[PDB]
Parts: C-alpha cells; structure tokens; sequence
C-alpha cells in the first residue's frame, strides 16, 4: 500500500501551481499530482495514462498512439496541436513535430496544473500546463530492476539505481534507465525507446540542495501518428463494415525517430528562514526524423473534393478509397530554459508573506528539414483490399508537394512577483508575471524571417479559506498569454491569444483523514483566438473567442488500509463564443462528460495477503468529430485491470509481479477526431506482465 | 484572274471621346460591311502614320498580363490565384482592333465589347486545412487541361466555361464591329491583380468598365471544402481593372503593376481598306478606283528575319515595317533587330493567283524551356501569298505561355505537352485575319506575336508561408518574380513549296513555359504575276 499515504498524503504538497511547495489546498487552482507511486501502480505506458483519474484533462485523444503526450485540459490545447507540458518547473519547449516526450517511469511526480498559470510559466495553453518532476536521486539505497512483458511484443526491461556515494548521503545519485520495444497496435508500427537519466545530487547540509538532473532518450521507432476517416472508424464503411483498429494506412517504411538529450540542474539553496533561493535550468537537444504517409479521409471527404486520383474513381467506390498524404520531417531542437526564484518568507505582524520573486529565462531554436506531400501526392489505399507498399519519400514532385524548411527561434524572459499572504485562514494569492517573449521564424526556402516581441503582463488573484475542518473554497481569477505563429494579410505575426479564468472550488484536504476530494467550476475563456477570414480568403485573423464553462470534481480517498478509491468528473461545456465560420459550435476532441474511477483493494490477511486486484474505469463522453460539429464521436468507457502481487511474502521483499491489462473489455472505440479526415482509434486490450525487483 | 483591289476607302483617325492613344475612327459603311456582313473578302487594311509612314496590317499580335501565387502555410491553409489579362491586335506590332460605337463610355471604354479588350481570367482558390494543395485548384478550374503536373481536376460542367462570343478576337465577324482603333503602341499587356473573384463578395468587377463578367463562385458551407472561384470579364484595355476586394497593392512580394505597351514612335493618321477581288472559300481563295497588287504606292507588308532567334531575351518588339512617302522600305521602332522590310506595290490605271493553296491547323502544345526556336507546323502548297488566319478554335487567348495555359504545370519535371486552354466553351464566332505577305526564301516572316510580362507573385512577404515557384528557379525573400517572353510565329518559305512554320520565344527570368499553338487554320495561296 505504497500509493496509499502516496495519493493522499504525499500528494498534498505540490509546487507547480504556486512554484513554492505548499500544499494543494493552498493553492487557488485546480491541481492535481500524481505521485511516482501511483505511477508505479498504473504502469502507464505515457504521462497522458498517468493521469487519467484527474480532472480536466483528456488523455486519450490520439487513441493508440503514443507519439507525443498531447493533453486537452479543459477543452484548451497549445498552437496547432503542440505540447504544454513543463518538467522541472522548466517547459519542454517543442516546436512543429519536435515535442519532448518524457516516460512516466523516468518520473518521480507529475503535476497536472490546470487553468491560466502563466503568472509563473511564461507563455502557456489557457487549458493549463503538465509539470512532469524527474526522479531525484533518494539517500536510502534503491536498486530496482523492472521488467514489462505483455501483448503486442511489448519486452519493456528498465532498471532505476540510486544510493549515497558517501555515508553522511552528501553525495547521491541516481541512474534510472530503460529500454522499451514494442510493436504498435496499428499493424506494421514498431515503438522503440531506451531512455536513460543519469541524476546527481549534492547536498552539503540539510539547506543546499543541488541536484544535476539529465535525461537522455532514444527512440529509433515512435510508433503510429497517422490519421483514419470518419468513414471507417466512426461510421461504417460503405459495405457495412469498419477500419480494423489495427489498421495502419503509412507505408511499408513509415519512420518516426526522436532523440532528446536533456541535461540540467534543480539548485535549491535556503539563507535563512527568511530567504531561500531555487535555480532550475536544462538545456534539451531534441532531433525528430519522420517519414510518414497519413491518411486524409475518404476520396467522398469534402476536403479530397477533386483530387485527381480520387475523381478518376467510380463514384461508388470514391467512399472507401483513402486518399492520404505523406510528410517528411528532419528537426533538431535546441531549447534553453532557466527559472530562478527567491522565495523570500516574511511576516508583517499577523500576515505571513510567502513573496516569490523569480526571472525565468527560456529560448529555444528549431530548425526545420520537412517536405510536405500535399493533396494527390502519394496513391489511395483501398480500405476494402489495403495493399501495404514501399513509399518511397525521396521522390519529391514539386506538382504536389512542396518543401517546408524554417527556423524557429523562441525567446521568452520572465520577470514575476507573487505573495501568498496568509491571514487567520484566508490565504491571498495574489501574482503576477511580465514576459518578454520574442519568436522568430526564418523560412529557408524562400529566405523571408518574421519577428514579433510581446510585452504581456499575466496575473492571478486567488483567495482561500483554510477551514479548520480541511475544506478550504477558494476563488481565482487567472490570466495567460500564448503568442500565436500564425501572419495575417499583412505579413505580421498575430497578438497572443490571452487566456482568462474565473474559478470557484472546494479542496477538501483534512490533516487527519486521507481524503483529497477537490472541486472547481470555472469560467475559462481564451481571447483573441484565431478564425477564418469573415471575407473571402483562407488567411486566420484575430478575435475569436472560445470560452469554456466547465465543473471538476476529483475523489482521492484511502476508505479503508486496503481500499483506495482514486475518481474523477468533469463536465467540460467548450464552445466558441466569437468566431465567423465555428460560432456556437463545440471544439473538437472535447468530450461534455468525463468521469473515472479507479478502485483498488489490497489483500493483507488471509492466505491471498499480497494481491492488489484493482478495477478502473474511464468513461469519455460523446465528443463532436471536428470544429464544424458535423459528426460525433461516441461515448466509451474504457476498463483497466490490475493484479499485483508483492513477493514480499515469497521472499523479495519490495519485488512485485503486476498484471495491467488496459482496456480489460477489449473495446473497439474511436478515442476521438479532430475533423472528418482525422480519426483515430482508441487502444486494444493490453496485458502488459511487469515485475519490479528490488535486486 | 487577277488580284485587283476593287475598291478602297480612306478615312482618318480621330483621337476625341477620350481616346487619347487609340487613333479611332469609325469604318466606312462598306468596309463595315465587308468586315461583318462578308467575312470571306480578302481586305487589306493599310494605316497611314503622321510621318508619311505606310503599312498593312499583317498577322495577329497578343498581350497578357498574367500574375499567380501559391502560397501554402502546411499546418494553416493554402491559397491560390490567377490573374491573367489577355489583349489582342489585328497588326503584328501595331495595336489595330475593332469596336462598336454603339456602345457607352470613352474610346477605351468602348473597346469593353470589341476586341483589343483585356480579357481577363482569373482563379482565387484555397483551402484552411493540413497539407492542403488548394493553391492550384484554381489552375485546374480555369484551365482545361486533360493533365501535365499534379493535383485536381475541375468538370466542365461545374467550372466556368466562357462562352465564345463572351471573348472579343482582333478579326470577329459575327460581332458588329462599325469603327476601328489603332494604337502606335503593341497590345496592352495590363499586369494588375494577382486573384480572380472574391468569394462571400458580389464579384462585381472593380476599377474598370467591363463587360461580360462571367463568374463561377464554389463556396461550400463546408469549411473543410477547398473553396475556389473562376471569373472571367473584357474590361478597359487602358486602365487596372480587378475584382471586388481583390485588388493589387503594389507590394514588392507582388510585382510591378502597369498597362505595358512598347511605344513604336509613330501616331496613326489615316487608314485605307484595300477590298481585293480576293474570295475565301475555305481552302484557298477564288477571283471574283481600281488598283492592282505588284510585288506607285509601295505600303510596307511585314518583315524577314534571317533567323527566327531574336536574341533579345524578354519583350521582344518587331519594329513595323513601314513605307516613308518616298517610296523606300524601312523599319519604325521595335526592340528586335535585323529585320528587312517587305513592301507591296499598290497602283491605279498585275499578279495572279498560282493553282494550288496549302492549309494546316497549328495544333498542340510546345513545351518551351528557354530561348529557342522550333519547328511547330508545315504548308503543302517568287515568295508573294497570301494568307488567312482562320481560328477555328477559341484556343488563340489560350497562346501564350504562363499564365495562358496552366501556371502550375510548370512544377512537373517533364515534358508536359499538356492540351491547357482557358475553358472556352464552343466556336459560335467567325474569327478570320487575312493578310497579304511577301515571304522571301530562306528568310522568316512572323505573323504572330504573344509578347507576355507577367509576375510569379508571392502574396505575402512572411516566413509563415511559402510561395509556390511557378516559373522560376525559386523565389528568394518572397519577392514577385517578373518575367517577360515573346512567341513569335514566323512563316518561311523553304524554296519547294513549304512554307514551314517556326515558333521562337524570348524568355526573361522565366524558366520556360507551354505555348499552346492556337488552332490556326492557316492557309496559303501563293499569288505571282
Ligand atoms: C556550474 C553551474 C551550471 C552553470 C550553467 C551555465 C550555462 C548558461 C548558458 C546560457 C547561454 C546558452 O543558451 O547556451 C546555449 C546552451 C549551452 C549549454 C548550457 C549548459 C547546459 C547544462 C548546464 C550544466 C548542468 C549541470 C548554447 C547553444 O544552444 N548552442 C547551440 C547552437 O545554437 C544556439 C546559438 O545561438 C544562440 O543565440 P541565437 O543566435 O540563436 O539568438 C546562443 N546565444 C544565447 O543563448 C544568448 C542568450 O539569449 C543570453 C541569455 C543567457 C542566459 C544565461 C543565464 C543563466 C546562467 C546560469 C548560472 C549561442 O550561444 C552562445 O553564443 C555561446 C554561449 O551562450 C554558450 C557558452 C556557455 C555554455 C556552454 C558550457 C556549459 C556550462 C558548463 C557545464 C559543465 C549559440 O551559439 O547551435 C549549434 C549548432 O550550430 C549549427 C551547426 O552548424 O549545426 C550552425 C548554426 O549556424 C550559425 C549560427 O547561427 O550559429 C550561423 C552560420 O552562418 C555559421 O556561422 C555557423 C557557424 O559555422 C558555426 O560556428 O553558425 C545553425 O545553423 C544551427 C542550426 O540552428 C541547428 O539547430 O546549427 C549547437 O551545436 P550542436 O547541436 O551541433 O552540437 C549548439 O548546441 C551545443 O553547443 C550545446 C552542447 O551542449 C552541451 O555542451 C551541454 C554540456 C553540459 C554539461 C554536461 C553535464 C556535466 C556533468
């Protein structure tokens, strides 16, 4: 019962919603943090599986793939389907194709922080931000070896060491690795990583801690990132039948490779009882390569109107012939980020001033190798008789495609101020941020760069009352900017697309019992978003609006030693405020209804002591299968399984034998679709056989 | 049976009703009559310049203006357009057209509904999605190519297909043309606009007083749907005509703007039908105050280039060969040199037509990819003919490379020899030029000339997005690429009763182009006393 006092008590103190560590209750957002015992319990194969009990968040909107750890918290993404997710208090700053992906087993803690924070983290998505906390080296000898066996050919082997180099434990590290290899569920896709992070601390008394902190990953195969039509998966196929959720529509050499080479330190320092500073930096080295031929709905979709290929077929067989698209991507990422703080602890008569003053410093530079394959550029597959064959992505025809190479360049300078003013019980978060962001973007086919500077001032104004009971309601009102990549008519980079939040909740966190239950209705709107050009051209413009009213409610309670009940709500009403072409229309990928429930008991008398038969299930509401709400995508609740069994009892005292089986049901669901051309399904059952020795 | 010339009216050329360039005037009654009501009667028109200058009118002339971009931001959108603006003239070098008095506004302006009018085609298209190659689904609804690149097909039945008598051509018989223009200058090639209609507009056209706006809108509820628009309309030869909302802002990502037209020197001060004896049957001719053909008014005729590679490398001007009033051949103007001057000899107080006429059609598509002449068409018949230019398809707008055939074919890596007009739709109009010409042996005679500026647009000067490189090796800081070229046909006669037909263009910052050969059904009857 490891996550027992983990899920509970453990996971009370939190520094991502407030970048100090306080306790959740003593944050005025919604947060929730999953701590590396829970991650141990699930097994998730991403972060994204690792929360799925938490509130706001949708985790399984790609389905079966794994490629990257795309959240839609609350309804809200970043620019063009790109990552907010932030590891040590610093963010994994990926552009285009090239977005960091840290595995949950290489983590010690991820904090899923939602709504506007950009008064701590810069630039950020208004849904909220992912703060993944790495394995810190631990003073009490830990020599894990675990290895994952199950369905799919999945032989995951990793091993995670750590120990004191000295005896007085001023000198310890940790050098947590693995080595994953597994056959997608898509039939053809392979997903390799062997990633590994060698961390070292160094802590000359109880107030300096100086941890180096790297992670080094490497996976020469990603797995599936293509997408499948609405006619197949979520409707049938005009024979009756639909796409199997094994199919893979790429070639018969896709390729999607990712390296990240990160390497950093959390430098935590305390003067006084009056003064402690932090430091975090990491400088992150990312290479992305992919060869890949996605799917872009049938030749019937709207979008494949003409087409040639799809207009020389019969007009009964235009409705199952998917005409696809094939984009060939070389990136290497070089991204920068420091975050300093002074956490300066006063007290002014009866107040208690928690003042963190910081400068945050990110940059990031991206270059781009990509040619796109545009419409009519690589055959139709027959979805009836799919004939898997070697694309070859060399034979580049301008006619249909053309080449995509630019350099990102993100620059990002942060000054903030934030005071947790804590009077009686009524504790006053009151923040605010300045940032500097700066993005260039340098198109080295043609030779033209664009240059914007943003000057956005980001604030968050919260107030808790710290009932003596354990349930503190507390109301925020918290501001966020994005910049957007986008140029109008003009040629000119478009204002941020500022986020704003008003959010009312509950977290009922008692210091006796070990009950986290937290709730939070909010009023989220991202301003400035954007539309379509009201007139006749395909340009973007500003003023859109998506707003979104939604309620949380998370249930984290041990009920019994044995029983662990880990639930979740959320009632999500997105819906686009202002725009010219989605106006009233619900935004794709965002189900109204999600719940969870994740119940574990765990045997300790009795003949069976050692069992930890756990049951859980997620249920995603019906979600509209793109911007135009055309379709929607049905309603599924997925079971996952659990029997693990400590061999404690046996002999290995900290070893367990662990039995995941994901999807127990073997469910075949579409996970989600953000167009009609776009759909992706949802993942198989997997048994997945772990044993974790303590060796 | 001789060639005589029956009869012949003079007129002047007035300059009121704010012509100010177009030398105007109309026809006399019977020269109107013998332009429209009998088509198949071989007049030769002969201009009188302020000089004393002599010339007849020989060969067709173009001009176009075409303007395309394709720029595509792969994770935004994709956007397309097409403007070309093709004017024509009945004169090799001159601007010569026909237009009817009856219709309201300036001279220019009432050139709208007669030919010498900018016909202007254009093709805005796009789509807001991932990857999307919506840019050339313009290009596949204006232009009807069976295929040469990649991309999409655009029906007939759903694109706009421009009826033929919506298209005036320098030489239409079935219109009712009672004046005549003619201009010192060559055809206004008018490079404005780089869009065809606005979707979500009137479409109405803007800046110009056009005629015959035909407009074929798709704009689908759908906004995962590739919207696109094809509009067509005849607007003021002399000034920027554009569709609503779609005008030209003149950036540096966009090119010049401008109503080119090479200045010969000359002003036009009189004009003299010469109505022959000379009937056109189809395949030939037949011989039905009274001046006889020789080969004393010597009135120059056209020109002889020894070779047909001007060497000029752009716009590529033919001096017209014109006749002081002393009786001597000589050249006015023009960018191209080592032309001679071939002369006519007109006198009042005896050639005949030789048996036998020649006829070919100069069908297909010559892929062009740089300066260079070739061999496009033969004659199966002393170097006196004359020579009717029966179009008996509407493909003769669509001659001309880039910007006239398909400005997204270019892109494909082959021979394309794509069959690309400019949706057409039908022949219900006499289109017929006849013309008099001395074709000296060995020596190249050009009867047809496409002089062409066009710009391969960029739209935005942004890193966002990437202009597509139509026609140019690439397009460096986004920047409109201006390009010029010159196809020229050129009729020469080989000495064995061929009279072969050579092709030369004269390509600047163009990489090369399709040149569709527009249907002329030359024919030849070789006349010699
Ligand atoms: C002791 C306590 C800690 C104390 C810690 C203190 C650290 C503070 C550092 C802050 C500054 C910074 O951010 O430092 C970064 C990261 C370095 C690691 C940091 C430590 C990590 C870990 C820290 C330690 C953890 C414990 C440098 C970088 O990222 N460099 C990458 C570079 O791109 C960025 C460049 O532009 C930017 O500005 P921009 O122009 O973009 O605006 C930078 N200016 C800034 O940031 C200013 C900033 O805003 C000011 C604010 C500062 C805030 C500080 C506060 C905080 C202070 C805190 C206290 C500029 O930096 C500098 O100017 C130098 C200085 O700043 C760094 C020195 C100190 C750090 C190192 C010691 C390390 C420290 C000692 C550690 C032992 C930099 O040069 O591209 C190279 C490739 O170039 C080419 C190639 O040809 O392919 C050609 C190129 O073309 C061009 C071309 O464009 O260049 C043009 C052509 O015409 C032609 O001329 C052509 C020519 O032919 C070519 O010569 O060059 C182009 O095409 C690209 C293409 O884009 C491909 O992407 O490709 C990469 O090589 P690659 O990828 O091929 O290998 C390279 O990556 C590699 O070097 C990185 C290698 O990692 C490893 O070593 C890490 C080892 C760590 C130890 C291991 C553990 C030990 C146990």
């Amino acid at each position: 019962s490891a996550w027992g006092p983990a899920a509970t008590i453990a996971a009370r103190q939190s520094a991502t919603g407030t970048k100090t560590d306080t306790p959740i209750q003593k944050v005025p957002q919604s947060i929730s943090v999953v701590t590396a015992e829970e991650m141990a319990l699930h097994q998730p194969k991403s972060v994204k599986e690792a929360l799925s009990y938490t509130p706001g968040v949708s985790v399984g909107t790609r389905g079966a793939s794994n490629t990257y750890d795309h959240l839609i918290i609350r309804g809200f993404a970043a620019e063009g389907q790109s990552q907010n997710n932030y590891l040590n208090g610093l963010k994994l700053q990926g552009n285009f194709y090239n977005d960091a992906v840290i595995d949950p087993y290489m983590l010690e803690r991820a904090e899923i922080m939602r709504g506007p924070v950009s008064v701590l983290y810069g630039k950020s998505s208004p849904g909220g931000l992912l703060n993944m906390v790495s394995k810190r080296p631990t003073t009490e000898p830990l020599k894990e070896v675990q290895f994952k066996a199950g369905t799919d050919s999945l032989f995951q082997t990793g091993f995670d060491f750590s120990d004191s180099l000295d005896d007085d434990g001023v000198y310890s590290y940790r050098l947590t690795g693995l080595a994953r290899s597994a056959n997608a569920q898509q039939k053809g896709s392979e997903e390799q990583r062997y990633a590994i992070a060698p961390a070292f601390t160094w802590r000359p008394d109880d107030k300096t801690n100086f941890t180096f902190l790297s992670y080094f990953q490497n996976e020469p195969e990603t797995g599936y990132y293509g997408w499948l039509p609405k006619e197949g998966t979520v409707e049938p196929l005009p024979n009756g039948k639909r796409l199997p959720t094994d199919f893979n529509e790429g070639a018969k050499n896709n390729t999607y490779s990712r390296n990240e080479k990160m390497v950093g330190y959390s430098f935590d320092h305390e003067f006084n009882d009056t003064f402690t500073v932090r430091q975090n930096l990491r400088f992150a080295e990312n290479k992305t390569s992919q060869n890949s031929v996605y799917g872009y709905g049938v030749c019937s979709d709207p979008a494949n109107a003409y087409s040639k290929q799809c207009a020389a077929l019969a007009p009964a067989d235009k409705g199952h012939y998917l005409a696809r698209k094939y984009v060939v991507d070389d990136e290497k990422l070089q991204n920068f980020s420091v975050d300093t703080q002074l956490q300066s602890k006063f007290a002014t008569g009866d107040i208690d001033h928690t003042l963190l003053t910081g400068v945050d410093f990110m940059r990031m530079r991206n270059d781009i190798n990509a040619w796109f394959g545009y419409d009519d550029s690589v055959p139709l597959l027959n979805l009836y008789n799919p004939v898997n064959t070697d694309f070859d992505f060399n034979a580049k025809d301008p006619a249909n495609s053309g080449p995509y190479r630019i350099l990102n360049k993100q620059k990002q300078t942060g000054v903030y101020v934030q005071d947790q003013a804590q009077w009686d019980k009524v504790l006053v978060t009151l923040g605010g941020r300045y940032d500097w962001a700066d993005q260039e973007s340098l198109n080295r086919v043609a030779g033209t760069t664009d240059k914007r500077d943003d000057k956005q001032f980001t604030w968050r104004g919260g107030v808790n009352y710290l009932f003596d009971n354990g349930v503190t309601p507390y109301f925020s009102y918290s501001e966020s900017f994005e910049p957007s990549s986008q140029v109008g008519k003009d040629g000119n980079i478009f204002a941020p697309s500022k986020g704003k939040q008003y959010e009312v909740g509950v977290k009922y966190v008692p210091e006796d019992r070990p009950i986290v239950v937290t709730g939070a209705v909010y009023n989220l709107t991202k301003t400035n978003n954007l539309m379509a050009d009201p007139e006749g051209s395909f340009f973007s413009v500003e003023g859109g609006e998506i707003r979104a009213r939604g309620v949380e409610i998370e249930a984290k309670a041990a009920l019994s030693a044995s029983v662990n009940v880990v639930g979740s709500y959320t009632y999500t009403d997105a819906e686009y405020t202002t725009d010219t072409t989605y106006k009233g229309n619900t935004p794709a990928q965002v189900p109204k209804h999600m719940a969870s429930l994740w119940a574990d008991y765990t045997f300790f008398d009795g003949p069976l002591s050692g069992l930890t038969l756990g049951t859980g299930g997620r249920y995603t509401g019906s979600s509209y299968g793109d911007p135009a709400n055309s379709f929607k995508v049905g309603s599924y609740t997925v079971v996952d399984a659990l029997v693990r069994y400590d061999l404690a009892r046996v002999g290995m005292a900290g070893s367990n034998v662990a039995l995941h089986v994901n999807n127990l049901f073997d469910r075949e669901y579409v996970a989600s679709c953000f167009n009609t051309y776009g759909c992706f399904w949802g993942a198989e059952r997997q048994v997945v056989a772990t044993a974790t020795f303590r060796f | 049976s001789h060639v005589i010339i029956t009869e012949t009216h003079s007129t002047g050329l007035r300059l009121d009703q704010g012509a100010g360039d177009y030398y105007w005037s109309e026809m006399p009654s019977r020269v109107t009559q013998l332009h429209n009501n009998d088509p198949n009667r071989v007049v030769l028109t002969e201009i009188e310049f302020s000089d004393g200058s002599r010339h007849m009118l020989s060969g067709m002339s173009m001009g176009v203006g075409a303007k395309a971009y394709g720029i595509i931001n792969p994770q935004i959108m994709s956007q397309g357009g097409l403007k070309t603006q093709i004017t024509a003239s009945a004169d090799l070098s001159l601007d010569v057209g026909y237009f009817n008095t009856g219709t309201s506004g300036t001279i220019p302006q009432k050139l709208r509904d007669g030919t010498g009018c900018q016909h202007m085609f254009g093709a805005f298209s796009g789509r807001r999605g991932f990857a999307s190659s919506a840019m050339y689904l313009g290009g596949a609804a204006l232009y009807k190519s069976a295929w040469s690149g990649s991309g999409y097909v655009v029906a007939d039945a759903g694109t706009l297909t421009i009826p033929s008598d919506y298209v005036r051509h320098p030489g239409a018989r079935n219109f009712g043309f009672n004046a005549i223009y003619v201009r010192g200058r060559s055809c206004n090639r008018v490079l404005y606009g780089m869009e065809g209609p606005n979707y979500t507009t009137g479409g109405a056209v803007q800046g110009a007083s056009s005629s015959g706006a035909l407009n074929f809108t798709y704009n689908p509820s759908n906004p995962e749907s590739p919207k696109y628009s094809v509009g067509f309309a005849r607007a003021d030869p002399t000034n920027y005509a554009y569709w609503e909302s779609m005008g030209d802002p003149n950036d540096s990502a966009n090119g010049p703007i401008g109503i080119y037209s090479e200045h010969l020197g000359i002003y036009p001060s009189k004009i003299t039908w010469y109505v022959t004896n000379l009937v056109y049957n189809g395949s030939g001719y037949n011989i039905d105050s009274w001046k006889f053909i020789n080969f004393f008014r010597d009135v120059g005729c056209n020109l002889s280039k020894d070779s047909p590679s001007t060497g000029i490398s752009g716009i590529a001007t033919f001096g017209l060969p014109t006749t002081e009033s002393n009786n001597a051949p000589s050249i006015k103007g023009g960018n191209v040199g080592g032309l001679h001057a071939n002369v006519v000899s007109i006198y009042n107080f005896p050639l005949r037509l030789l048996g036998g006429s020649g006829s070919t059609i100069l069908s297909g598509n010559i892929v062009f990819q740089g300066n260079g002449s070739v061999h496009v068409g033969t004659v199966g018949l002393n170097g006196a003919i004359v020579c009717t230019m029966e179009f008996i398809d509407d493909t003769w707008l669509s001659a001309g490379g880039i910007g006239c055939f398909n400005p997204t074919e270019m892109l494909s890596q082959g021979a394309e020899y794509g069959d690309s007009r400019f949706r057409i739709g039908g022949n219900t109009i006499n289109k017929k030029l006849h013309q008099i010409l001395s074709l000296p042996a060995g020596e190249y005679v050009p009867f047809f000339t496409i002089k062409g500026t066009v710009v391969n647009a960029c739209k935005l000067q942004a890193a966002a997005y990437n202009p597509t490189p139509y026609w140019v090796s690439g397009l460096p800081g986004s920047v409109g690429q201006t390009g010029y070229y010159t196809l020229t046909y050129y009729m020469r006669n080989d000495g064995n009763n061929n009279i072969s037909i050579w092709l030369d263009s004269s390509m600047s910052n163009i990489i090369g182009m399709k040149a569709c050969l527009p249907n002329i059904k030359l024919i030849i009857q070789r006349l010699t006393h």
